């Protein structure tokens, strides 16, 4: 079924009937992560290259 | 007498050195919301050897592991407030500032006072007659060959004398004969040096008296009480009972008062021998902590702080010659019933003082004062439509007493 | 003169009020809400079982 978040913004000074709104949020996170580097290193066309 | 300058007159204060002294370190921020009302300590071991000439002795009889504690806790609030007609106190008196001065005085002053009376009221230790006031070296050197004496090294020893006890030492100090900046100080600015005969002296005069209470009659044990480390491993005090009394008087033996047992010695903790002071030796004394009267019969029985262990299943905890028992004869020092303001000596690691911070009071106005270190929390409000406003100051302190054994009270001697 | 706040619960606003009483030296805080019913029609619903 369909499931809605909630922060309490509409009913407020207005003359509501669309309730067919579903809300639905995106959310945005930073992380610190260990990553593996590999460094070729051809001497054709440029020597390093991580 | 109508126009009123806006100065006040300058008044009378008291001077801070036992909260400066005392240990400020070991107890501060551990009565938090989640330790509780009370938090405890460790204490240390001690071991005892067998003396055996063989050596394939795997099976004999061996030690024990006993653990002690040591429980510091809360006191009551400090709190003063003041009510007023608001108009009335505004009249000529702006911004409310005028009472902030006089009270964090008043907080303090109690604060020490009854960490005085706390102090007193725990120390064990006790040398001179009550009587004898403090007039000559000597008088200060004994606490501190006391001291050394049972042989406490961890920790740095002080001492606390009255205004008109240090004159007495000063003008003796005038008296020298080779130290010229001694003498010089001494005549002139009347101040003894910092260190004086191996202890820090300290000049207080806000000092808690102490009047001893009525007694009459030759006391004695009558019961033989229970000192083993199992009984008391966690506060190092004891009940015990006594007869010889006067036949009914209420406060036979105050808050305070110094017993002391003539046949049981003490000891000096480490090599476990017993101490000799030059021409006798040293008997143990134990400091009443509660008010406790006299019934029908003459039997008082009394709570006491200091213990003279003598197990006999634990010897390594052993701290006097022999066991107190029935019939053993005792005394309490002083006289009847005069009052006097002893003279204080103790170790750092005797007892401690922190504070608990106060949180502020919801939808009520508030502030924060500051004090020698210490914070008061100051709330205001308006409660019944009587037109006055109310303030209130308000400071939590806790205490501890690490070893009773680290500290008492001292006098002078003929 | 008294701190208050709003919260938000699964559509529904609660009101918290916090305050203290000085002399007793206690606080305190209250949950408040108010709800409303209206019933338009009756004959648009009821009570339904398993009939024999």
């Amino acid at each position: 079924p369909t499931s809605l978040d909630v922060t309490s913004m509409t009913s407020w000074e207005y003359n509501w009937f669309g309730a067919d709104v579903i809300y639905i949020a995106k959310y945005y996170e930073v992380r610190k992560e260990s990553v593996d580097v590999i460094s070729y290193r051809h001497p054709i066309t440029g020597e390093i290259a991580t | 007498s109508q126009i009123v300058l806006k100065k006040f007159l300058p008044g009378f204060m008291s001077d801070l050195v036992l909260a400066k002294t005392v240990d400020r370190q070991l107890l501060a921020g551990e009565i938090n919301s989640s330790t509780g009302d009370s938090v405890s300590f460790k204490r240390p071991h001690q071991f005892s050897s067998l003396r055996t000439p063989t050596g394939d002795i795997s099976g004999q009889n061996k030690n024990n592991l006993i653990s002690g504690k040591a429980t510091g806790r809360v006191g009551n609030y400090i709190t003063v407030a003041v009510e007023y007609q608001q108009l009335e106190e505004a009249i000529k008196l702006n911004q409310l500032e005028e009472i902030l001065a006089p009270v964090r005085q008043r907080i303090v002053t109690d604060l020490e006072t009854e960490l005085a009376h706390f102090m007193m009221n725990n120390g064990a230790l006790s040398l001179g007659s009550p009587n004898t006031p403090i007039t000559k070296w000597s008088d200060v050197a004994q606490t501190a060959s006391f001291l050394k004496d049972l042989g406490v090294n961890e920790g740095e020893n002080y001492a606390v004398m009255d205004p008109w006890s240090a004159q007495r030492l000063a003008d003796a100090q005038t008296g020298l004969h080779a130290s010229d900046q001694l003498v010089r100080t001494a005549w002139e600015n009347a101040q003894i040096p910092t260190n004086f005969g191996g202890i820090r002296a300290l000049m207080s005069n806000g000092l808690a008296s102490r009047t001893q209470g009525a007694f009459g009659g030759t006391l004695t044990v009558k019961t033989q009480p229970t000192v083993t480390y199992n009984a008391v491993k966690d506060s190092y005090q004891f009940t015990v009972t006594l007869t010889g009394a006067t036949a009914s008087v209420t406060g036979f033996l105050k808050a305070g008062d110094q017993v002391k047992f003539t046949n049981t010695y003490w000891l000096q903790q480490q090599t476990k021998q017993a101490l000799y002071n030059g021409a006798t030796p040293i008997s143990f004394t134990a400091t009443v902590t509660a008010d406790a009267n006299s019934d029908s019969g003459g039997d008082v029985t009394v709570t006491l702080s200091g213990v003279p262990i003598y197990d006999t299943t634990n010897p390594q905890y052993n701290s006097v010659s022999r066991q107190v028992e029935a019939g053993d004869a005792v005394s309490v020092v002083g006289t009847a019933s005069q009052t006097m303001k002893p003279n204080l000596f103790y170790n750092k690691f005797f007892c401690g003082l922190g504070s608990i911070p106060l949180p502020k009071l919801h939808s009520i106005d508030s502030a924060v004062a500051t004090y020698e270190g210490f914070s008061i929390r100051v709330h205001k409000y308006a409660d019944g439509d009587a037109n006055v406003q109310k303030m209130r100051f308000d400071l939590l302190p806790a205490y501890v007493c690490f070893n009773p054994h680290m500290g008492g009270q001292f006098f002078g001697n003929p």
